[PDB]
RNA sequence: GAGUGGUGGCCACUAUUAUUGGGCCUAAAGCGGCCGUAGCCGGGCCCGUAAGUCCCUGGCGAAAUCCCACGGCUCAACCGUGGG
RNA sequence: GGUGGGGUAACGGCCCACCAAGCCGAAGAUCGGUACGGGCCGUGAGAGCGGGAGCCCGGAGAUGGACACUGAGACACGGGUCC
């Protein structure tokens, strides 16, 4: 159920399986990539990218091609980006909550009596508190770093 | 050199009398293995080791740790956060009556 | 700790007051002659360790196990209680008609010696008869099969002569 | 949220046979809840059953023939030595020969009446009778 | 008097409570404070198991050795510094460890002289 | 034993290796120090009275032993106490017999006839070597007993070997080496009394004991500790065995 | 309320606080353990015990009952304090006289305390004068020292 | 039945302490609500390790006490020789 | 806890001189209550619950509190000194 509302909300991705790319794909991996860091370069998110491949170049996920250099792996998009250095480096849900929540503050100094809308920003705040615990024991952020709102 | 235990002796050489490897210390008994936990005081580490201890009437396991006093001779140095094997030898404090002899795995 | 303390070798009903139990036991007591109650209840506590020993083996394997499934198949045809065929199942069929069977006083009294139950008690308290060339004054002792054949009168009783007043009444019937 | 695979899929059959389903679907699938299929079908308490693909852990298809009266996951997974197989059964069981308990061995997985022939203990993970 | 039996407090700071009498081989004895005199003195102690320690109170030679191995017996002026306690080279009390000053060099004493009664000292250069 | 040493035995307390009926009296017979230990030796007085039955009450056993009638290793023993151990020999000169004391297959002592030619021998077990002044070598024997031995001699003994030894001389007259293919006698444990050929050595870190494994006449192999195994001859035993 | 818990391999200390805790719920373990019934006895923990009679009084029978209990007061030897005590029997009052020494025990009911119609009294005469009262009471026996 | 009753204590009765194995809408019992630190419980596959776990084997856990067979006191209670 | 000593039959904060700031604790320290420990014993289908005088093995005491002589061993129940 949702972490905090406990509501059980079912819709997502339906996804078929299939190993190999359809035959009436035709882009090859030069060309993905190509297309990926010209979108990167636009300044798109992540996830919009992807959203953007499927719907105007007709290619779903580029999780159907296997890593040319790397044969153990499929590709990603953000290893496609981190082949070429322009990989975030912040993990982008924790840089998403973050800016929600900055946005949030200055909000609460004009209307200091809408207590409702600081439970979101409590709920907020449990959430980055535990992403960037994970993010820590994994290794994708420095010992030292550490998320003060004054900041 | 080779004092029993069958293992790899430290680098460097020390002046230690109480150092097993290159004093007088002689060392006979137990053999434990453990992770250091403190090691404020001079030539003194605390060392703990964890077990399993059954609950015969409620037929399950509770865990237990167990915490020793251990000298640090000046050629191995362990630090916090290190694997270290300990052995036992004659009392050398009120509460320190174990030496080390290895670091296993550094922090 | 303790020390030991030595126990009773029979054990009490857990009800003293139920009216089918007191029915069976008085039939028992009447018939063969007891002199209380747990005279009775000793050999029923016989009769219940038989049953347990069996219970406990049929269920277990090992090297121990057989040694004592034989010894327990051994004892009890030695005293007569069982055919030189049997097998453990039938230990779990005996009863307590079984083992009155097999008293000093019983015996006494089908092997023609006595003509009554409490004469054949009499005869062995006072020390008339003997078993294997040694007098018994046990009238619960339990017979061994070995041995039933040699019981006779005492070589010193007044009752070992073909000519005493009573003993010519004990023949007559 | 899901923490045991195994107990899922044995309360599922067991719910199902007592509507007379005639055959069940078992949603993530793992080897261990497969070794347990192939011990139940070898005593004949189940039918055929197979392996479908998802892009997903994969799914189990399980014919059923109306021949249990029981079937359950033991948790904890208690360790058991290979002489003491008895007061199990009498914990689990109806009657001296009724039903299988499923030990996990280092020699694999396998009712009980094969470990003790072997003469190896193991844990105890599923009873079906 | 001297009990050298065990201490009355845990290594957490709790008290024990004494749970018998003191034992007799668990005593000890008062310090020889070895001076320097002109004349030697020492006596004889009977210990357990009745053996025998010689303790030395007033100390007037003593016995140097060189790095070659050879021996004198020399007399004692004083005592220069004794690092086991901050007054004793003003009273002029011999430990092992102490620096002493002869007619032939300082020397640095190696031996125990209230467990053995003799003042023996390695040759400083 | 609150100020000072035991000189009482209760016999519920008595050692498990003795024949003795252990609730027929209170108090047994304290052994006096000597050759070897408490679980492995028995007072002579049960000797003399309980096991033999040459006499009925303590008193008139010890007017026997008093008049000089036992020999224990050749030597006369008189004190009553004096304890009696493994591969001792045991002679009555007057009634002309000879015992050897051994471990049962339960582990408890046993006295085995022997002959009057065998009854001259003792084997030793070599428990500790050493040097002594004048550079001279002691060995010292499982039973306690001292040899001395020349500068010359050193490596024809180490520890575990066994000497055979004539008696009450006390010169040696043989070596047996401990080796593969050895004959040994297990004198404590659990395969006590059980005997044969060596077959491996095993050592370990640390002061650990080490094990030895031996093969028997029937081809089974067993283990036990190599300070429990005695060795006996080279490829037959030297002396007579149950 | 869902499963009980805890049912985990490796949690046994906390299962053993549980019951622990919830044990001293339980009046009969709580009384025995904190010594709560040897702390007020009167009887200071004895099956009988002797004292010395003050007075004589009649006590009235629990409704719906009729009727009058013959007692006495009685004060412990051993420390002294006043406690109440039935004489049973028909006509037994007569047999006890001011400054007698009498031997009480319990009476006998539920949880070691009252019973019958006459509550507020937890023992009764057992001995007069070092003399069974039962006997009295019957005859077979007179009251020494008249 | 040479015993048989009275008072007080502990176990059983009692699944009225519940691991095996109890309860919490209306009968005693779900914190007024939520967030979260230690602890407990944790999805699928592949490779390694061998701490837990399982099997085999050496050295120990005194005697008395417990169970079984056989033997000595008339049988037994008791005591001895062996196996557990 | 470290360094240097003393003392002891012997290792040791056992005790001193100097140098540091360590050591234990909600997985219950510290303090209070009650109690000599075990082999064992009572009860129960078992899982358990309760007890630990008598026989054996270990500890402690000799009116309460302190302290010495002799001896291989005692700070000694039928040996000594003080309150
Ligand atoms: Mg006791
Ligand atoms: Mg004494
Ligand atoms: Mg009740
Ligand atoms: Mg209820
Ligand atoms: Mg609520
Ligand atoms: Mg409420
Ligand atoms: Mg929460
Ligand atoms: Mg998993
Ligand atoms: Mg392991
Ligand atoms: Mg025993
Ligand atoms: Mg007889
Ligand atoms: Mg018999
Ligand atoms: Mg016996
Ligand atoms: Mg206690
Ligand atoms: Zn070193």
């Amino acid at each position: 159920a949702r972490m905090h509302a406990r509501k059980r909300g079912k819709s997502g991705s339906k996804r078929p399986p299939r190993t190999a790319p359809p035959i009436w794909l035709e882009y090859t991996v030069e060309d993905i990539e190509n297309l990926v860091v010209k979108l990167r370069k636009e300044g798109y998110s992540t996830a919009m990218i992807g959203t953007i491949l499927r719907d105007q170049y007709g290619i779903p996920t580029v999780k159907l091609f296997r890593d040319p250099d790397n044969p153990n792996r499929k590709l990603t998009i953000t290893r496609i980006l981190e082949k070429h250095g322009l990989a975030p480096e912040i993990p982008e849900d924790l840089m998403f909550l973050i800016k929600r929540a900055v946005n949030l503050r200055k909000h609460l100094e004009q209307h200091p009596k809408d207590l409702h809308s600081m439970r979101g920003l409590q709920l907020i705040e449990s959430k980055i508190r535990r992403l960037v615990k994970y993010y820590k024991r994994k290794g994708k952020l420095p010992k030292d770093w550490r998320y003060d709102p004054e900041q | 050199r080779d004092i029993g235990l069958r293992i790899q002796p430290p680098a460097e050489k020390c002046d230690d009398p109480k150092c097993p490897w290159h004093g007088h210390l002689k060392i006979h008994g137990r053999v434990f293995e453990g992770i250091v936990v403190s090691d404020k005081p001079r030539k003194t580490v605390t060392v703990e080791r964890q077990y399993y201890h059954y609950l015969k009437k409620y037929e399950r396991y509770e865990l237990r740790r167990s915490r020793i006093h251990a000298h640090n001779p000046p050629c191995i140095n362990a630090k916090v956060g290190d694997r270290v094997l300990i052995a036992e030898t004659r009392p050398l404090s009120k509460t320190k009556h174990f030496v080390v002899v290895a670091v296993l795995e550094r922090a | 700790g303790d020390p030991k303390r030595q126990r009773k070798k029979y054990e009490t009903p857990p009800h003293p007051w139920i009216k089918e139990r007191l029915d069976r036991e008085r039939v028992l007591m009447d018939k063969y002659e007891l002199k209380n109650k747990k005279e009775l209840w000793k050999h029923e506590t016989q009769l219940k360790n038989f049953r347990r020993r069996a219970r406990r083996l049929l269920a277990a394997r090992g090297k121990q196990a057989e040694i004592e499934r034989e010894q327990l198949l051994a004892r009890l045809k030695r005293l007569g209680l069982l055919p030189e065929d049997a097998v453990l199942d039938d230990v779990l069929s005996l009863t307590i008609e079984d083992i009155l069977e097999r008293r000093l006083q019983t015996i006494v009294y089908k092997k023609g010696l006595a003509r009554t139950m409490r004469q054949a008690r009499q005869l062995i308290v006072h020390g008339h008869i003997e078993v294997n060339g040694q007098i018994i004054r046990s009238p619960s002792y339990l017979v061994l099969k070995e041995e039933e054949d040699t019981i006779t009168y005492a070589r010193t009783s007044p009752f070992a002569n073909p000519q005493h007043p009573e003993r010519m009444m004990i023949e007559k019937a | 949220t899901l923490l045991d695979p195994l107990a899922n899929a044995l309360s599922h059959i067991t719910n199902s046979e007592r509507v007379g389903k005639r055959e069940v679907y078992i949603k993530p699938a793992s080897k261990l809840i497969g070794e347990v299929l192939r011990v139940m079908q070898k005593y004949g308490y189940i039918g055929e059953f197979e392996f479908i693909d998802d892009g997903r852990a994969g799914v189990y298809r399980v014919q059923l023939l109306g021949k249990i009266n029981k079937a359950g996951a033991i948790k904890p997974r208690f360790p058991v030595k290979a002489r003491d197989y008895e007061r199990w059964e009498k914990r689990f069981l109806p009657a001296f020969e009724f039903g299988i308990l499923i030990v996990s061995t280092s020699q694999g997985v396998m009712s009980h009446k094969e470990a003790r022939e072997k003469g190896i203990g193991g844990r105890l993970i599923a009873y079906v009778y | 008097a001297i009990w050298q039996g065990r201490s009355l407090r845990k290594p957490s700071g709790g008290r024990i409570v004494l749970a018998r009498k003191k034992r007799k081989r668990e005593l000890g004895r008062e310090p020889s404070n070895t001076r320097v005199a002109e004349q030697d003195k020492r006596k004889i102690i009977r210990t357990y198991g009745g053996n025998k320690k010689v303790r030395l109170t007033a100390a007037a030679y003593a016995n140097v050795f060189d790095k070659s191995g050879k021996g004198r017996k020399v007399r004692i002026i004083r005592v220069i510094e004794n690092p086991a306690n901050r007054q004793f080279a003003r009273r002029n009390i011999i430990t092992k460890g102490a620096i002493i000053e002869t007619e032939i060099g300082k020397a640095k004493v190696t031996s125990r002289p209230g467990q053995d009664g003799v003042v023996n000292a390695i040759l400083l250069e | 034993a609150r100020k000072g040493p035991k000189r009482h035995l209760k016999r519920l307390a008595a050692p498990t290796s003795w024949y003795i009926e252990r609730k027929a009296y209170k108090w047994a017979v304290r052994p006096r120090p000597g050759p070897h230990n408490m679980r492995t030796s028995i007072p002579l007085l049960y000797i003399v009275r309980d096991y033999l039955g040459y006499a009925k009450t303590a008193r008139e056993a010890r007017k026997i032993l008093n008049e000089g009638k036992f020999l224990v290793d050749g030597r006369v023993r008189k004190d009553y106490k004096f304890p009696v151990g493994i591969m001792d020999v045991v002679s009555i000169p007057e009634t002309g017999e000879h015992y050897r004391v051994l471990p049962n297959r339960i582990g408890k002592l046993i006295l085995h006839p022997i002959s009057e030619e065998e009854a001259n021998i003792k084997p030793l077990r070599i428990r500790n070597k050493r040097m002594v002044k004048g550079a001279k070598i002691q060995l010292n024997f499982h039973d306690g007993t001292n040899h001395l031995i020349p500068l010359s001699e050193k490596d024809n003994y180490f520890t575990s070997y066994t000497v055979l030894m004539k008696v009450p001389e006390r010169e040696i007259l043989e070596v047996l080496p401990f080796e593969k293919g050895a004959y040994v006698f297990v004198t404590q444990g659990k395969n006590v009394a059980r005997k044969g050929r060596i077959v491996e050595i095993k050592k370990f870190p640390m002061g650990w004991p080490d094990v030895v494994t031996i093969e028997d006449e029937e081809g089974e192999l067993f283990d036990t500790l190599k300070e429990y195994a005695f060795v006996v001859g080279r490829d037959k035993p030297r002396i007579s065995l149950p | 309320p869902g499963k009980k818990a805890p049912n985990g391999e490796f949690a046994g200390r906390k299962l053993k606080l549980k019951r622990k805790k919830f044990r001293w719920s339980d009046i009969r373990y709580k009384r025995r353990v904190l010594r709560l019934k040897e702390k007020s006895d009167p009887l200071e923990g004895a099956p009988q015990a002797r004292g010395i009679v003050l007075e004589k009084i009649a006590v009235e029978a629990k409704q719906p009952n009729s009727g009058m209990r013959k007692a006495v007061r009685v004060q412990l030897i051993k420390n002294g304090k006043v406690v109440t005590a039935f004489c049973p029997g028909d006509g037994a009052i007569k047999f006890i006289d001011e400054h007698d020494e009498v031997i009480i025990e319990g009476i006998g009911g539920p949880k070691g305390g009252s019973m019958g119609d006459i509550p507020g009294i937890r023992y009764k005469v057992v001995k007069v004068n070092r003399v069974s009262l039962k006997e009295l009471v019957k005859g077979r026996k007179e009251k020494p020292r008249r």
